[PDB]
């Protein structure tokens, strides 16, 4: 029975959950679980964060991107399906998200839970990076479905650059940058001499063409919240100049993408440059799209080949939206696995997945 | 009576083999490798490791005077031996299981699944003793005349036959026969359940075998193609033993799926074992004092199965010390 | 999660905060769908497959009472709609009462049959209540193959739940729960189940059959409203706890292989 | 001249660099934090002509 | 037929009725029916063997098995194991004694016997 | 009451019936498979034993030179218990790659089966593995008991809760 399939993206800190066909996730809260007839006693997400008084036994079930808390994460999916989403799991197909290079073992368990204990009619275990490309198909400057490109996800952890070739991840190349939303929120605090400035980051900042230039433009300064200035363009600069704050990192985001691309098989290299997608809240910055392209065009041309980066309206929750955009379309049911299949062909039938 | 652990080897070792003066020994890493160890300090250390081979190495033997070693494997062939090696193509089509040299290192026999013992004259020749054998040959031993070969297979039968080449030693008048060319059956002498180990006496005119029956059998032949003078089987009350050797013509050592070696003593059951219980009192430092020390698991030197017992030291036809290879890795010098 | 929630938490949480600062289809249990829309001033729509079945029992009325003013022409593809205007919302504690009320949308559309059955089990005041067990028997077809039938008598309001067990494990587990329902000593509502064959009130276009017998006390004016927002959630409270139990076995089983796999990996020898 | 003084409000964050006029000059812009400067004079008697009080804790080239 | 084992069973059956049951075991524990096709002969034998063991007082077991021959032990264990299949748990208690006092080898030999 | 002499006879058997050498075939080109699973060489197979306790519980032991096939028939008395095992057993078997001594499917008319190769009675110690199988037989019965006194536990707590709200 194929009705509105449930979309759930479980994150390293925050879990995005809702229904397909919808514009945006219905809930987004912290992927937490507070513990202490003693398994029914708990509370997930926002509940737990409030119940930290009586027994703050909260333990985030996802470490680094993968589930490392099994029986907590089961207890998390339980309450997320009956408390928040309110959906008899036996009536819906389910689309879930995994990080690049998530070991088949972790898929084989996610299956065991959704089926042999919740009875989910159908299940799908889409790789996150690819869902982010799926979300790029929404905006104007594309008009061509292709699951081949480079995903730049930047949340509040690490900034990932992930190459995707014909549906699958070229994992050998997935290079990261140790700077994200936390780090600009932090750097804009040091310039303000903490949520007191995280707002400042979100509603004043923008990526600019050149620091040396825009600082002279400033001599002709939005003041609210109290005096905001230099930080507006200086803060989001760190992605393109790591040494403004973190003197450990050296290679900037533009050059770092190039590496990823140049360090992949030559026959895919043409496509990865042509389809660069932006993902996560910290790529939401104004002109973050351009100063990634413009800087990369001048970095690639120094070695006639083109390059392109797509900045779409629904960037911040691309994983989820990409899931929704994918799971809504006709052929979806086909690529899922039915609970009644998991029983006829074993768990081995739920180790892989199509596109 | 006194048991000293020489080294506890990393992987399960199925057949120890020491050199002439017992300063070097080889084992089996139950894989394509064969280990070689030299004496460093009080213990032992790694030396060579012989990689050449495809499948899993079975039995190994070290020739005393020649110093050359031979490694048969589930490769269907053997190898003769910093070290230069010679690949010996044994014609048999089913995995080789057992290999022992020759009292004078003249030739060597090789057990197999192909119901054939490969004997090797010397470009290396390989004459195939292939007749009254039915099952996979689990063990073999040479008569002190490099002609008569005892072999015990998995068809509950222990066979004694001739393996005389034209470039071998004829043997004299023996209790086994007079006319013994090649594939000459001297003994059907059998009854057990897989003859795990065969063994001629030091005097040569007697043959003892042990089976998975948890039995040992000293058997004295009578005459060429006649009856048997007396065939004495002894049934034990312990997990069956898989390797024996004659301490003398009147007492035989054997160990196996037990852990300890038992001591049988034939003539016409149990002279002892090998424990660390009884240790009463002496009269050396003071008066009423003196046990023994020099510092939850089975209370034995070994802790898995025994593999083989090979002689280590002794006089003319008498044995004073033997070594034990273990599935647990332990390699022990038992100074009887 | 010990007892299920009666209202749609989304709608509630969605609204309670949309009743704050400045200026999308949801699922619910039992094949229900909700549509919180904005064609500024929010819309909201319910759609039960069985809805028009409940129109006869007086749902279309009870609703025009609760959401009186907020009622609007039902959205195309849906059965019933309210429309809260976020600029002309209620006065300050009542603002967070409309919330629950609107989030109770499903509770309410499915509570008319019960009300107009507690009313007959009062009007019935020398013992032909048989012409009621026959004549005045309401039946909801809320799920796919599962239904609720209820019927008043002079002293009781028997409510019967039909339930299908999708599996072969939930069935056995079901019996273990249901049996413990049928036995309650040292009071309250009495339960009565007989999984094989239904009570002699069949022929209602209708596997397991659970019968609650709501006695006079369990729907007094002082509490009758809670009784409904409770009795109607039975199947789900049962099937949920079967799934919870179905999972505590999982914990108490994955823990067990780890034991064995630790005892096996300890059985391997060492360097020592 | 007018280069490193305009570059100052940005270059001073970075920590790695005929160049020596900027290196041994943009640092002199920082050490220059009523005229009390007493040809280095010019590279300061111009910087004189509040959003420059912040860069006081930004050591150019970390030196 | 060569089922004169059918003349060995009546002795043991009576040796139960009288009192001295162990005497009957010492009787039927000689010349047992080797593996065949005709199990119907062996079944009636086994039936007797387990009936015998069922009424031998526990205190008398260690004394019998200690006196018993190694052929007899290997044989008695051999029937115990064939007895465990459908006969009581008394068999299991015999197995405990005839192993602890006559070694593990008995089972090893039972593992062979064709 | 009779759970002690039963496991005794099982251990005493296994200790003997689980003493295996490395054995290469006489059929397949230089191979080595559990000779008890093929059974195509009577020379190498031993005599199979079963160890009962009652009509309910028992276990058979099929032994060969290089391998043994141990199969258990677990205590089931009703409905709830009959499934409670059939899902513990149906679970364990779905983990037979990590639980290397299990059979993918058990022997016909038995609940679970172990395939112990000579490869196992070398990787771990002769007895440490015997001692384990006994501990397994003890613990499964133990869990099935605990899982039962915890579905009955919840049933009460659930049915009592729902009823009290009225
Ligand atoms: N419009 C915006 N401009 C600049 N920064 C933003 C904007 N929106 C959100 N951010 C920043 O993005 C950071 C993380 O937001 P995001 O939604 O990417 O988290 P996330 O996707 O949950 O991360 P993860 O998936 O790694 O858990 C926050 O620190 C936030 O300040």
């Amino acid at each position: 029975s194929f009705n509105v399939p449930i979309i759930m993206d479980n994150g390293t800190g925050y879990s995005k959950l809702g229904y397909a066909g919808n514009d945006a996730p219905s809930y987004v809260f912290p992927t937490v679980i507070a513990t202490r007839t003693e398994d029914l006693d708990f509370f997930i997400g926002n509940d737990a964060l409030k119940k930290a008084s009586a027994g703050y036994s909260l333990d985030y079930p996802i470490r680094h991107g993968q589930i490392e808390n099994w029986d907590h994460m089961e207890r998390f999916w339980q309450q997320s399906l009956f408390k928040y989403l309110r959906c008899e799991p036996e009536d819906h197909y389910f689309l879930l998200t995994e990080p690049p290079l998530n070991p088949p073992e972790n898929r084989e368990n996610t299956a065991e839970i959704m089926f042999e204990s919740f009875n989910c009619a159908g299940l799908y275990i889409a790789v996150q990076a690819v869902l982010a490309l799926a979300a790029s198909w929404t905006s104007s400057k594309v008009t061509d479905r292709s699951l081949t490109g480079t995903v730049v996800d930047s949340g509040d952890g690490v900034t990932h650059i992930i190459p995707v070739a014909e549906g699958y991840v070229i994992g050998s190349s997935i290079k990261t940058m140790p700077l994200a939303g936390r780090d600009v929120t932090y750097f804009v605090q040091s310039l303000l001499r903490l949520k007191t400035a995280e707002r400042i980051k979100e509603e004043c900042c923008y990526v600019c063409p050149d620091i040396v230039k825009e600082f002279s433009r400033f001599d002709r300064l939005k003041y609210a919240s109290i005096d905001v200035g230099f930080e507006r363009f200086l803060a989001p600069e760190i992605f393109f100049n790591p040494e403004i704050a973190s003197s450990d990192f050296l290679t900037p985001l533009p050059e770092l993408v190039d590496n990823v691309v140049q360090s992949s098989p030559i026959d895919v290299r043409k496509g990865l440059y042509k389809n660069i997608v932006l993902s996560g809240g910290s790529t939401l910055f104004k002109n973050f799209g351009n100063r990634l392209q413009r800087d990369l065009k001048r970095i690639v041309d120094e070695r006639g080949v083109d390059v392109n980066v797509i900045s779409h309206k629904r960037q911040r929750n691309a994983v989820w939206f990409g899931g929704s955009l994918l799971a809504q379309t006709p052929e979806f049911g086909s690529y899922c696995h039915t609970k009644a299949d998991y029983e006829e062909y074993g768990a081995s039938i739920a180790r892989r997945y199509q596109i | 009576a006194t048991s000293q652990v020489l080294h506890i080897l990393p992987k399960p070792s199925y057949e120890h083999a020491f050199n002439s003066q017992r300063t070097e020994f080889v084992t089996t890493t139950a894989t394509n490798q064969v280990e070689l160890y030299e004496q460093d300090g009080n213990g032992w250390k790694h030396a060579r490791t012989f990689s050449d081979h495809d499948k899993i190495v079975t039995c190994v033997d070290w020739a005393p005077k020649s110093n050359r070693i031979v490694t048969c494997s589930q490769d269907r062939n053997a190898y003769v031996y910093t070290w230069k090696q010679t690949l010996v193509l044994l014609r048999l089509n089913r995995a080789a299981t057992f290999v022992r040299w020759s009292p004078n290192e003249d030739k060597f026999a090789v057990g197999s699944g192909a119901r054939v013992i490969s004997v090797c004259y010397f470009w290396w020749v390989s004459k195939h003793l292939k007749r009254p054998l039915r099952s996979t040959i689990l063990s073999l031993d040479w008569h002190p005349n490099n002609v008569l070969l005892a072999a015990g297979c998995a068809d509950r039968k222990a066979y004694v036959l001739s393996a005389y080449v034209r470039d071998v030693d004829k043997p004299e008048a023996s209790v086994w026969g007079s006319r013994l060319p090649f594939n000459t059956v001297c003994a059907e002498y059998p009854s057990g359940g897989w003859v795990h180990a065969v063994g001629f006496s030091p005097s040569g005119n007697a043959l003892a075998y042990a089976g998975h029956d948890s039995s040992v059998t000293i058997a004295y032949p009578s005459a060429p193609e006649q009856p048997p003078r007396a065939l004495i089987t002894v049934k034990l009350s312990q997990l069956p033993l898989r390797s024996l050797l004659w301490a003398n013509e009147s007492a035989i050592v054997a160990a196996g799926y037990n852990y300890s070696p038992i001591l049988l003593q034939g003539n016409e059951a149990h002279t002892r074992d090998l424990d660390a219980g009884t240790s009463k009192t002496s009269f050396t430092h003071t008066g009423n004092t003196g046990e023994g020390r020099e510092e939850s698991s089975l209370p034995t030197v070994h802790q898995n199965m025994i593999a083989t017992l090979r002689p280590y030291a002794g006089t003319p036809g008498n044995i004073t010390a033997f070594t034990s290879s273990g599935t647990d890795g332990r390699v022990v010098l038992w100074t009887l | 999660m010990l007892s299920l929630d009666y209202n749609n938490i989304f709608i509630y949480e969605l609204l309670t905060e949309r009743f704050s600062s400045e200026n999308q289809v949801v699922t619910d249990f039992d094949g229900v769908t909700f549509h919180i829309s904005t064609p500024t001033k929010i819309l909201i729509s319910l759609s039960m497959k069985c809805y028009p079945e409940l129109v006869n029992y007086g749902t279309l009325d009870l609703l025009k009472q609760i959401y009186g003013a907020y009622v609007h022409e039902p959205e195309m593809g849906y059965n019933f709609s309210i429309l809260i205007d976020l600029q002309q919302l209620p006065a300050d504690e009542e603002k967070e009462q409309l919330a629950m009320s609107i989030s109770m949308l499903k509770r309410n559309v499915l509570a008319a049959p019960f009300h107009r059955a507690f009313t007959k089990q009062a009007e019935l005041a020398p013992m032909l209540d048989k012409q009621a067990t026959s004549q005045e028997l309401m039946a909801i077809h809320y799920r796919d193959e599962e239904t609720i039938v209820l019927w008043p008598e002079h002293d009781r309001v028997t409510v019967v739940f039909s339930t299908k067990f999708r599996e072969e494990t939930d069935r056995i587990f079901g019996k273990v729960f249901l049996q413990e329902f049928v036995d309650a000593r040292r009071t309250a509502p009495q339960v009565l189940f007989s999984y094989r064959d239904p009570p002699l009130e069949i022929r209602d276009i209708q596997f397991g059959f659970v019968t609650f017998v709501l006695f006079e006390r369990h729907f007094t004016p002082q509490n009758r409203e809670d009784c409904i927002s409770h009795i109607q959630v039975f199947r789900n409270t049962l099937h949920f706890h079967i799934k919870a139990s179905k999972a505590y076995m999982h914990q108490r089983m994955r823990k067990r292989v780890a034991d064995f796999q630790k005892v096996l990996n300890r059985a391997k020898p060492d360097v020592e | 001249i007018d280069e490193c003084i305009g570059l100052f409000r940005a270059n001073c964050f970075f920590r790695n660099f005929a160049d020596r006029t900027l290196i041994y000059g943009t640092l002199f812009i920082s050490e220059c934090l009523e005229r009390q400067l007493n040809f280095r004079q010019e590279l300061a008697y111009r910087l004189l002509s509040k959003w420059w009080t912040c860069f006081s804790k930004r050591r150019f080239m970390n030196k | 037929v060569q089922a004169a084992v059918s003349q060995l069973i009546p002795q043991a059956r009576s040796a139960i009725q009288t009192g001295n049951a162990l005497q009957g075991l010492k009787t039927l524990l000689s010349y047992v029916p080797y593996g065949n096709d005709v199990q119907e002969v062996r079944t009636q034998y086994l039936n007797a063997f387990v009936d015998v063991l069922s009424n031998i007082r526990a205190a008398d077991i260690p004394a019998f098995v200690k006196e018993c021959s190694t052929e007899e032990i290997d044989n008695i264990v051999n029937f115990i194991y064939r007895g465990l299949a459908n006969n009581s748990s008394v068999l299991l208690n015999w197995h405990e004694k005839v192993v602890e006092i006559s070694g593990i080898g008995c089972i090893v030999r039972v593992l062979n016997s064709r | 009451n009779t759970l002690r002499p039963y496991l005794n006879a099982v251990r005493s058997t296994l200790t003997a019936s689980l003493a295996l050498e490395e054995f290469s075939s006489e059929i397949v080109e230089r191979q080595s498979q559990p000779e008890v699973e093929v059974g195509r060489s009577p020379e190498i197979l031993l005599k199979p034993l079963v160890v009962s306790r009652n009509e309910q519980e028992q276990c058979l032991i099929e032994s060969s030179v290089n391998s043994v096939r141990f199969s258990i028939r677990i205590k089931q008395v009703d409905e709830i218990e009959r499934i409670l095992v059939r899902k513990f057993m149906q679970f364990l078997m779905g983990r037979a790659e990590s639980f290397f001594i299990l059979r993918r499917k058990p022997v016909q008319g038995y609940d679970i089966s172990f395939l112990i190769t000579n490869y196992h009675t070398e990787e771990m110690l002769k007895h440490k593995l015997v001692d384990f199988i006994i501990e397994f037989m003890e613990e499964v019965d133990a869990e099935i008991s605990e899982m039962k006194l915890f579905l009955n536990g919840r049933a009460r707590l659930v049915a009592e809760t729902y009823l009290s709200c009225f």
